RNA sequence: AAACUCAGUUGACACAAAAUAGACUACGAAAGUGGCUUUAACAUAUCUGAACACACAAUAGCUAAGACCCAAACUGGGAUUAGAUACCCCACUAUGCUUAGCCCUAAACCUCAACAGUUAAUCAACAAAACUGCUCGCCAGAACACUACGAGCCACAGCUUAAAACUCAAA
């Protein structure tokens, strides 16, 4: 869990308290306010049926404390007014974003470009058989279509290379496959330039990790999603309650500061004034949530 | 662009400020020329300033004469204040658009009474 | 005879008379026009305050504090407050090239008081501290 | 520590405010008071300095050799004695 | 927005800076020098003459001791940014000042060396019209190179002098 001291800190667990975890993933934050607060009312939901049976399968640990449920954002209103509470009265909101490490450690859920796998880059772990895949979406869309989405999603500047090498390359074959997809988007540069960006860190890093930044977005809808999951849980958020919200990539952050700010008065009081950032040396221990930026709010 | 603003505000007052006084001349000091707005053009190649104009028309015509006259000996105060390092040649545009308003007035008072569009691609191709 | 610009000289057999007072005995109002604000205070002839008035205090806020209605405002509301205090005729002294340097004076006319010199005290130091650096945009 | 009322003072004549503003504002501009007033919030380098006062006694001599030229030249402009020749 | 609880009138008050004059074009070898007074004082009428010495040399900078208005690298905030820097706003430091030494660099440029002479038959171009006599300094394709090495210097991430190899048919 990045920043599980911040995260832990700033909620305050106690007990009595109702709270949420719109992204159960692996549970590690819930995990540790389960160990904090004994006394603690919390609900956790995800999108990963694998994260869901987890869940499930922890609550024998905590019986009644602890509630799982497995839906998106959209579902997430659906989902805890079948529950039975329409006003919330949740006394936190966690909203952890990015991709799960246990869906980017597994290569058959097709997150990681490292390790072979098919190009599925899918959230939904066949709870919806119609959900569109990676592969489908980049053999579907067109030049000017996929060169949108990668610049838009990505902050790729060259889209336009990227797209045209995909489509050649899909023409050619089918692409389904991530080392295949990693190879078809090296090609577009030359091969020196394979590891010639270098994130933030300033170390390197493959080529095609903003593609499949992107491709992952688009497939999981995560901007709207998340802007439709920000507003569910301020609609069920008691007053006073605190909403921690957990990034990894700008447009991420951007969505959330807006939101946030109302870029009428202001629904938020900041917690904290400036992006809370983990230690430089919890940065080196966990490099995956190095960009992991905290904002905190108390509902207004 | 807020840059463009800003500097459009900027430009605005120190014209504004120059205006209300005899240093670029004393005709058209005069003259009390007022401005509406000032705007830059995106490339920064000329600055229009909105001057409101009367309902003369002789004195409209004679105030733009020496609007014109005088623009560069302005942009040449307003280098020298150091308002601007780079100051881009002035034009002074009538704003006729408050007569508009005027005559609207007068004749009122007797008028009687993104993903989605691409998941149909993708819906195709999966279709198909 | 004929009219002066020039002020009447203090210690003068001056026959000028302002409701039965000499130019040495007339109120002074000055009015500070900043860039961004204007602050008028009328003193009596021996420098005792009388009316103290700015944008500020009128309630306008940030750049509405710069403007010249505003300024006007101001001076109004001075111009009531030393009338409420017997005031009628004022010498003016301004200092400043603000917005309102002109307005405030609107104002200051508008409250009933009247202006009988217009004087100009503006800080000119013939060179003395540097001024800031030109602002680069 | 200079008297006060006696530098830039202008009586107002039968209560013509802005007329006596106006005539101070000219006095200013005449003796120069306002462009030192606004020249002096910024700090002018002395290399910029002396480039605008180059340029500024440049354009005064350009203007002066102008307007003389025309004036001199403005004579010959009268209709003329010859026409049709 | 931040921060100040201070702001305005009046009075007292500098080791800082030197309106207008100055639309003047002066002084000095150059750098430079534009508040006032006083003292001292502005070489040589026969020219030229430093990698070959003596003495200077803006700003920035170093060393030591002061001065504190303002300005201001840097820094700290404030906004802004996904975040950060820059620009903008605020506060503030080295520093700009004085004293005593150093450093010896500038687009140190009238980019036109000093002295003498001519306006007679113009001159690639542009710039500041074209030349002659004489002397000193300097140059010999570009780039390598305001570099390396050597040497000198109060200089220690410096200055001055200054190459070569490889490469190009241009610059
Ligand atoms: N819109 C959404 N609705 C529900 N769950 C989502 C979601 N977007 C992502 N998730 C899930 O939430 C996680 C996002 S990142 C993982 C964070 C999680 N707290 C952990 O430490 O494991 C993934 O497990 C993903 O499957
Ligand atoms: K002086
Ligand atoms: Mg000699
Ligand atoms: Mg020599
Ligand atoms: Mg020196
Ligand atoms: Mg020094
Ligand atoms: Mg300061
Ligand atoms: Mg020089
Ligand atoms: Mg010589
Ligand atoms: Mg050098
Ligand atoms: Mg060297
Ligand atoms: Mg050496």
């Amino acid at each position: 869990p990045v920043m599980v001291d911040e995260v832990v800190h700033c909620l305050s667990p106690q007990k009595g308290q109702i709270f949420l975890d719109m992204t159960f993933g692996s549970g590690g934050h819930t995990k540790a306010i389960l160990q904090k607060e004994s006394d603690i009312v919390l609900y956790a939901l995800d999108r990963d049926p694998t994260a869901y049976a987890l869940a499930e399968h922890l609550s024998e640990l905590y019986p009644k404390q602890i509630r799982a449920m497995l839906g998106q954002f959209s579902q997430a209103e659906a989902l805890l007014m079948k529950a039975g509470v329409q006003p919330g009265t949740f006394d936190g909101v966690l909203m952890d974003l990015g991709c799960s490490s246990m869906q980017l450690d597994t290569p058959e859920r097709g997150f990681s470009l490292r390790k072979d796998g098919p190009l599925d880059m899918r959230m939904d772990g066949g709870r919806y058989p119609d959900m569109p895949t990676a592969a489908d979406v980049v053999n579907a869309l067109d030049q000017q279509a996929l060169a949108s989405i990668l610049r838009t999603y990505g902050e790729e500047k060259h889209a336009k290379k990227i797209a045209s090498a995909i489509v050649q390359a899909r023409s050619i074959y089918p692409i389904t496959r991530t080392q295949q997809l990693a190879s078809i988007v090296a090609g577009a540069f030359p091969p020196s330039a394979i590891y010639t960006r270098k994130d933030l860190l300033q170390r390197s890093t493959h080529i095609a990790t903003k593609t499949f930044q992107a491709l992952r977005i688009f497939v999981n809808n995560e901007l709207n999603e998340l802007y439709t999951g920000l507003k569910t849980a301020q609609k069920f958020l008691r007053p006073g309650g605190r909403l921690v919200a957990l990034s990894f990539h700008s447009l991420e952050d951007r969505i959330v500061k807006r939101f946030l700010l109302g870029i009428a008065p202001l629904m938020w009081e900041l917690i904290h004034k400036k992006v809370l950032s983990p230690q430089d040396q919890d940065v080196q221990d966990n490099p995956r949530g190095r960009s992991a930026k905290l904002r905190a709010a108390i509902k207004l | 662009h807020a840059r463009l603003r800003a500097l459009n505000g900027l430009l605005y007052k120190a014209l504004t400020d120059l205006l209300c006084t005899p240093e670029v001349s004393q005709e058209l000091y005069d003259l009390n020329v007022e401005l509406s707005k000032v705007s830059l053009t995106p490339d920064f190649s000329a600055c229009r300033a909105y001057w409101k104009t009367t309902l003369s028309a002789e004195q409209n015509a004679h105030m733009e004469a020496v609007l014109q006259r005088s623009a560069a000996h302005m942009r040449h105060l307003l280098m020298s204040q150091q308002t601007l390092r780079n100051v881009p040649p002035i034009v002074f545009v009538q704003d006729k658009g408050n007569a508009a308003l005027a005559e609207l007035d007068q004749l009122l008072a007797v008028a009687d009474f993104d993903h989605e569009a691409l998941n149909k691609q993708i819906m195709e191709y999966k279709r198909r | 005879t004929k009219f002066s610009i020039y002020p009447p000289i203090p210690g003068e057999e001056s026959s000028l008379r302002w409701a039965g007072k000499k130019f040495e005995e007339i109120p002074i109002a000055h009015i500070k026009a900043s860039h961004n604000n204007t602050q008028i205070q009328v003193v009596s002839a021996s420098n005792e305050p009388l009316a103290f008035a700015s944008c500020g205090t009128e309630g306008f806020r940030n750049a509405k504090k710069g403007t010249g209605i505003a300024a006007q405002t101001a001076g109004i509301a001075a111009a009531a407050r030393a009338k409420q205090k017997g005031v009628i005729h004022i010498r003016v002294v301004v200092k400043g090239l603000g917005p309102g340097r002109l307005s405030a004076m609107h104002g200051l006319i508008m409250g009933g008081l009247e202006v009988i010199s217009i004087t100009d005290n503006t800080p000119i130091p013939h060179n003395g501290c540097r001024p800031r650096k030109a602002r680069k945009l | 520590k200079h008297l006060k009322f006696i530098a830039r003072t202008v009586m107002v004549q039968e209560g013509n405010v802005e007329s006596a503003y106006r005539t101070l504002n000219r006095i200013l501009t005449m003796d120069g008071l306002i462009e030192d007033i606004k020249h002096r919030r910024y700090y002018e380098k002395p290399c910029r300095r002396r480039q605008r006062e180059s340029y500024e006694r440049c354009r005064r001599i350009y203007n002066m050799e102008m307007a003389r030229k025309i004036n001199f030249l403005m004579r010959k402009n009268r209709a003329d004695p010859w026409q049709g020749c």
